[PDB]
DNA sequence: TCAGCAGCAGCAGGTACTCTTATTCAATAT
RNA sequence: CUAAGAGUAC
DNA sequence: ATATTGCTGCTGCTGCTGA
């Protein structure tokens, strides 16, 4: 998948790629590499999880309902994938680049933030670092969400309080 | 004359949502006026040099049995095209005062792009004579055939009292619909009057409900 | 065990907590959204540190929208109640020809599309053609308009020399440095418009500033003493109008400066008690002693008065000039999360030097005056800037910039001070103000001796580290300044780290590269044109967060959660 | 993001071309989107002109070519080769475009599409009245009538259509032996909303029109309409994560 | 109007 | 556009209809400063502009030890290494098109195929 | 608004 | 008028 | 019977629950 | 009493 | 010596001759 997405990127540094009606170039290539990465981390897990034998506790968690899901296994053994902030890939921080650990004007998955350990295997700092990021703005992303929707309920309930089925059965 | 061929088909649909519009009032309408092919049309109300007439392509309509035996006190319709782009007030005059000697109690103006204010502050008339004013342009689709526009049929005074009766409601705790909805435009509502509202429903097969026009 | 830091007022240990705000003297240009009228700012915040300290924002609008066809660039000077188109300003400053002011704001004949955008200023203001007649404009829109016709022009002058640009100078006859400066501005708000260059990030930690303990009680003391001497003034004219023998102890009130400073630190209310509910809250809290820990994360934190209530996520996230600075994992995580950060293991704040000296240097070593700057006869110069003031030009920047390193290198100059080369953009930035958070790393030559980069620090350097500490636990001593003074580590804060390139491991990644498959993937990044080096990945982390075992194999908001939640460990907080 | 969805006639629902003809139709382009740069000469003469570049250009339109009540400034336009081919534009039609939306008071020539430089030159016609601050202002008045060329017209499609996307969707209609079966179809997504002038074009069905924004439905279609349009966008709400809410609440 | 609901006008 | 300045004063000057000769001219708006047309080009507005990709390029532009190197061909010395970067040009629809200058010629050649 | 979501208006 | 309150005309 | 334009200015912010800390001065007259 | 701060579960 | 007083959300009018 690594190939691929290099492959694509070396097609659209020589213009050779043509934009998909409705979107400029620069989008249609982070479309593009998004969905191989997504593909890619999809079907490490599906290895991973047709080689668990029925035996396995995690597996057998999964089958049973009770906790866990498919992405769980895929990110705890096979590969934790990509980190994205605000529906995008890690933005270039500083000028032109996500760290200074990284030469200017790289698009690699690992220059913007594709985990391709698992956690049993552990991450490199850079994969540390862009992985909290994305916690960060999943922990925002809770915050905000109680508080609007407290209060989207707090003004449903106030304008339907007296509405009440009758003995006539209107409402 | 490709603006001269949407023009023409334009006025074509129109023609049909007018058609509609009065057969749906409850007036004597066959059902062949309404589905007239494009190339009848164009013989009948368009001349030889290809452009569209107006003048002629006004008509007259008049309550059917069913809704005299319904509606007892109203009576024959109007409808005019206009051929300028503005309708001036002599025009307006002259057609205001066509329908007062004619005895009509509804007259339907259709104009082209708008009515000068001037006109517009002397559409309502004498009455029982109202005066309707559309768009061309927003007669060119007939709203109440898309899906999502339920079936509206207008109530009779003793149906609406019936109404009333039977679930021991006052006019102010009726659902409301406004005097200018584009659907009750279309049926020329008047404030007091109770649209009955046939739906669909997902929990039933069929629901009524009834809206009261303000 | 105890490491101090705080102060006991009432019997109660109070901390300061540092407090974050946008750095001084700065040009940063915004895009404004589509209702507004103006389109692009170009603001700096001036100030300056050896007088009033007074903050006077100045702006440079653009007017009109992308489709409009009068864009007109309008600056917004303090206390005058329009914002005054900027030829007429530059008129004001004492330049008259329109030649001359399209040669300060823009450096480059060829760059006719700047030229084009430009020119709706000159036929806005083509109506003023006078030095005494552009200040008599300003002083008829000068916001007091209780001054007789013919003194406007008094005020107007006082406006161009302490209101405007005060950072650059407060005296007079330094007409054309500020003139050169708002022609910067003006380069840089229309080089944003121009879709050239994106907007500043206002996230950017290399742009915001920690006061800490040292300017929050510098302030406050200002505040205070004013007060003193103004009590001082009203006594000596009392006792004076009285006709009375003046003694000394009799005018004096230390129970101002007393009151005053053990209220601001005995509340959070940082200021005078009766503009409490006007002054910032929470700046001094009580130290927190639940766990050792605890007390050290507490010394360490960092706040961030932004609302709290506020529904923006932008300053909440994390930024990538985050990195090695503050904690990745350790924000609270209700209503401040993001807004209340904590320092890494590593990661320092200047204190602030005198930039004088810098400047002597400069001057030495072949640093044009700005004064004579003809940018025509040198297109191809870089400007060179101490503290956002822009001091002049130079020819030759490589050379200077060696020899600027070489001096910060051996001691010369302070190793707190920070100086960034921009290439692309053909400009030198010497910082030496407080407020900067700097981190250490290792620096890395040529080593023509193994023909290949490697670090400088070698196992002689370590032994001699390892001697000085096993006799700690006789030789020189080989502490952490002797190789700072050496040229061995070196100092970076987020404006330096922008033009440099790190290796994260000196092993996989210095040297020119069957393997553990249970051993986590590595890239050796395929390139070698290194500057520094990592001292370890892992001091990225905090007080906090370096307890936590194996935090590299946790999903990272388990990491937060572990750092909120070892504070409340129950322990041993001191041994007394 | 104000979306509206377009299902076409069924007489004509899987012909693809017929659906690039709608999508083409419908699509708003200006000629901001089309001109590459824009620029003002001086001829003395409008006949033979002093640009050696289009002196070629003249060497055919002013050979294929009242003039001497036309401006000496001219304003030259240069369009995209790439914006005429991914979209359905000529030489002809942009030049009957300007001519129609500045009525005579423009002198319009247009190079020919075969030609290497895709070329618009106008020039002011002069009225019979003469201008003595009008001249000194031709520069002005030029400047002028470019800008309300650039953005002010159109070439095709309606108002407040920013982009058309087209897409293969897959209904259930019943077959003609009784059951029901995929059929696919051509169905048209677009960012901005028209809806009054986007139901009366000709080619789509103006039964099945949908919009996402439920304010112009109920102000197009009516209050019922309008109605079911908000259910509809909650129910789109609610389900969007899967979940599921008993129709009488939302109701 | 005012300011607010200058003037008019002004 | 090329916008030149009076010599006398060094005021701009402004594009003038000529009636004698029926040509363009060029004025001073202060001092009344007359001379003939260079060029009959006036006003230029790009909505597509195409330089300003490269800009930033300078004589030592290969000692940014953050730009990226390559060893790709050089068509006027055939020499490897090189620095690279994209566009400076920030719109946000411009392509990701490569530009490349030799360390050793200070040649700029990008990595287009259509341009190429 | 309000506040919050003063007024209209002050 | 004016404006405000061209002209008239222009 | 119709074509062209403008002015301004204002703060709070989901539901419960626990704990701690500090709280406005100086001068004149009876 | 008021104000401020640190929180806990959503 | 002791007590009194100095990010988010809108709202509305005035005026013709000329051509
Ligand atoms: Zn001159
Ligand atoms: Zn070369």
């Amino acid at each position: 998948a690594k190939k691929k997405v290099l492959d694509v990127t070396k097609e659209a540094q020589a213009n050779l790629l043509t934009a998909k009606h409705g979107m400029t170039l620069r989008e249609s290539f982070e479309d593009n590499v998004v969905r191989f990465l997504n593909e890619a981390r999809d079907k490490a897990g599906r290895l991973a999880e047709v080689n668990l034998k029925d035996l396995n506790n995690v597996k057998q968690m999964v089958m049973a309902g009770s906790k866990g899901s498919f992405i769980n296994i895929a990110q705890m053994s096979a590969c934790v994938g990509q980190q994205s902030v605000e529906g995008k890939r890690i933005a270039f921080g500083f000028v032109d680049r996500t760290l200074p650990h990284f030469s200017k004007d790289d698009y690699s998955p690992e220059s913007k933030g594709f985990v391709e350990n698992s956690y049993l295997r552990g991450l490199t700092p850079q994969e540390f670092f862009f992985h909290a990021m994305g916690g960060r703005e999943g922990l925002i992303d809770t915050a905000v969400k109680t508080a609007e929707t407290g209060y989207i309920q707090r003004r449903l309930v106030k304008a339907l309080e007296d509405i009440m089925v009758h003995y006539d059965n209107t409402t | 004359d490709q603006e001269n061929e949407r023009n023409i088909s334009r006025l074509w649909r129109a023609f049909r949502t007018v058609k509609e519009m009065v057969k749906d009032r409850g007036y004597f309408i066959t059902q062949e006026e309404v589905e007239l092919p494009l190339e009848d049309f164009k013989a009948k109300y368009c001349d030889s040099m290809g452009r569209p007439q107006r003048k002629m392509m006004s008509f007259q309509a008049n309550p059917t049995e069913e809704s005299i035996s319904k509606f007892p006190d109203m009576g024959s319709l109007w409808v005019e095209f206009c051929d300028e782009p503005s309708v001036g007030v002599k025009t307006m005059k002259t057609f205001v005062i066509h329908i007062q000697e004619k005895n009509f109690q509804t007259g339907i103006f259709v104009y082209q792009n708008n009515i000068t204010p001037s006109a517009m502050k002397l559409v309502p008339s004498i009455p029982p004579a109202t005066i309707e004013t559309f768009n061309e342009a927003a007669l060119v689709v007939n709203i109440t055939h898309h899906e999502l526009v339920p079936k509206h049929i207008r109530l009779s005074s003793d149906e609406k009292r019936e109404l009333l009766k039977r679930y021991r409601l006052k006019e102010s705790q009726l659902p409301r619909i406004q005097r200018a909805d584009p659907v009750a435009l279309y049926l020329g509502l008047k404030r007091g009057e109770v649209v009955k509202i046939i739906r669909k429903s997902e929990t039933s097969g069929r629901y009524a409900s009834y809206r009261i026009c303000m | 065990f105890d490491m101090g830091g705080y102060f006991i007022i009432n019997g109660s240990e109070k901390v300061l907590i540092a407090q974050e705000r946008s750095a001084g003297n700065i040009v940063q240009v915004f895009k404004k959204a589509a209702p507004s009228p103006i389109s692009h700012v170009a603001e700096i915040r001036s100030a300056l540190e050896k007088g009033s300290r007074f903050i006077s924002t100045l702006q440079v609008k653009l007017y009109g929208r992308e489709g409009s066809s009068a864009r007109t660039i309008k600056a917004t000077l303090p206390y005058i109640k329009q914002d005054i188109p900027i030829v007429i300003i530059f008129r004001a400053l004492g330049i008259i020809p329109d030649g001359e002011i399209l040669e300060h704001i823009c450096y480059d004949v060829n760059d006719w599309q700047m030229l084009e955008m430009l020119k709706p200023c000159v036929e806005d203001g083509f109506v003023i053609q006078d030095r005494e007649t552009a200040l008599d404009f300003i002083g008829r829109r000068g916001t007091a308009l209780g001054i007789k016709k013919e003194k406007r022009i008094q005020y107007a002058k006082d406006i161009l020399q302490k209101e405007f640009l005060p950072h650059i100078t407060q005296l007079e006859g330094f007409e054309s440095r500020k003139a050169f400066f708002l022609g910067y501005m003006i380069n840089r708000l229309l080089l944003c418009a121009l879709d050239r260059k994106d907007q500043d990030d206002r996230d950017h930690f290399g742009k915001k500033r920690l006061d800490l303990a040292g300017p929050l009680l510098a302030q406050l003391f200002k505040t205070l003493f004013k007060k003193l001497t103004k009590d001082i003034f009203r006594y000596m004219q009392r006792t004076v109008e009285e006709a009375h023998d003046f003694n000394m102890k009799l005018a004096i009130n230390a129970k101002t400066i007393t009151s005053g400073l053990k209220y601001a630190l005995a509340t959070g209310n940082w200021g005078e008690q009766k503009k409490a509910m006007s002054s910032r809250a929470g700046v001094s809290q009580v130290l927190n002693r639940y766990t050792y820990s605890s007390t050290l994360s507490h010394l360490r934190r960092t706040n961030t008065p932004i609302g709290r209530d506020g529904k923006l996520a932008k300053p909440r996230q994390l930024h990538n000039t985050h990195w090695g600075l503050v904690c990745p994992a350790e924000t609270p995580e209700g209503q401040a999360c993001g807004l209340v950060k904590n320092l890494s293991l590593m990661s320092c704040i200047s204190v602030g030097t005198d930039p004088m000296p810098i400047i002597t240097f400069l001057s030495e070593w072949g640093m044009e005056p700005l004064e004579d700057y003809v940018p025509h006869q040198s297109p191809d110069a870089t400007r060179v800037f101490v503290n956002g003031v822009w001091h002049g030009v130079h020819r030759n920047p490589a050379r200077l910039m060696e020899t600027l390193r070489t001096l910060r290198r051996k001691g010369d100059i302070n190793p707190e001070v920070s100086m960034i080369r921009d290439i692309r953009e053909k400009e030198l930035k010497i910082f030496t103000d407080a407020g900067r958070v700097y981190r250490p790393l290792f620096i890395v030559e040529d080593d023509e001796s193994l023909g290949h980069k490697e670090l400088k620090v070698r196992k002689g350097h370590i032994a001699k580290l390892m001697a000085t500490e096993y006799q700690d636990i006789d030789v020189e001593e080989y502490t952490w300044s002797s190789l700072l003074n050496e040229g061995l580590v070196e100092y970076i804060d987020a404006e330096e780290e922008e033009s440099i390139l790190i290796a994260m491991q000196p092993e996989d990644l210095e040297p020119a590269e069957d393997v553990d498959p249970a051993k986590r993937i590595r890239v050796s990044h395929h390139a070698t044109t290194f500057t520094h080096c990592e001292i370890h990945p892992s001091m990225i982390l905090g007080v906090a967060a370096s307890i936590i075992p194996f935090p590299d194999h946790n999903q990272s908001p388990r990491n937060t959660y572990q750092s909120a939640m070892g504070k409340q460990a129950m322990g041993v907080f001191l041994t007394n | 993001t104000p979306s509206l969805t377009v299902y076409l006639e069924p007489g004509h629902a899987a012909d693809q071309e017929q659906a690039k003809l709608i999508r083409s139709a419908i699509e708003h382009t200006t000629l901001k989107s089309v001109t590459i740069a824009s620029e003002i000469y001086y001829d003395p003469d409008p006949r033979s002109t002093v640009i050696p570049e289009d002196e070629e250009i003249i060497q055919l339109h002013f050979s294929l070519l009242s003039f001497d009540q036309q401006s000496p400034w001219l304003l030259r336009l240069e369009l995209d080769r790439a914006a005429m081919n991914d979209k359905d534009l000529t030489m002809g039609q942009v030049g009957e475009r300007i001519k129609q939306t500045f009525k005579n008071d423009l002198f319009v020539i247009w190079s020919e599409d075969n030609d290497e430089k895709l070329i618009i030159r106008c020039r002011v016609v002069r009225p019979k009245s003469l201008d003595a601050e009008t001249e000194a202002e031709e520069d002005h008045m030029l400047k002028k009538i470019e800008n309300t060329m650039l953005e002010n017209i159109t070439l095709r499609g309606v108002e407040n259509i920013e982009r058309v996307v087209m897409m293969k969707y897959d209904r259930k209609v019943p077959s003609p032996t009784g059951e029901y079966v995929k059929e696919p179809e051509w169905v048209l997504e677009t960012d901005g909303v028209n809806l009054s002038e986007v139901m009366t074009v000709p080619g789509i069905d103006p039964t099945r029109i949908y919009t996402n924004s439920f304010i112009d439905i109920m102000e197009v279609l009516g209050i019922e309409a309008g109605r079911a349009a908000l259910y509809k966008e909650v129910y789109n709400v609610i389900a969007s994560d899967g979940s599921y809410v008993n129709y009488r609440h939302m109701a | 109007t005012x300011p607010g609901v200058t003037x008019p006008g002004v | 556009t090329t916008f030149r300045f009076c010599r006398d004063c060094n005021n701009m000057l402004y594009p003038r209809e000529d009636k004698e000769n029926n040509r363009l001219l060029f004025e001073c708006r202060t001092c009344s400063y007359v001379e003939e047309a260079g060029s009959p080009l006036v006003y230029r507005h790009e909505l597509i502009t195409n330089i300003g990709e490269t800009a930033g390029v300078v004589q030592d532009i290969g000692s940014d030890p953050t730009l990226p190197r390559s060893d790709r061909e050089c068509p006027k010395c055939h020499s490897r290494e090189n620095v690279f970067f994209q566009s400076q040009q920030r719109r946000k629809d411009t392509s990701m098109v490569l530009f490349f200058v030799c360390l050793s010629c200070s040649h700029i050649f990008t990595s287009d195929q259509k341009n190429k």
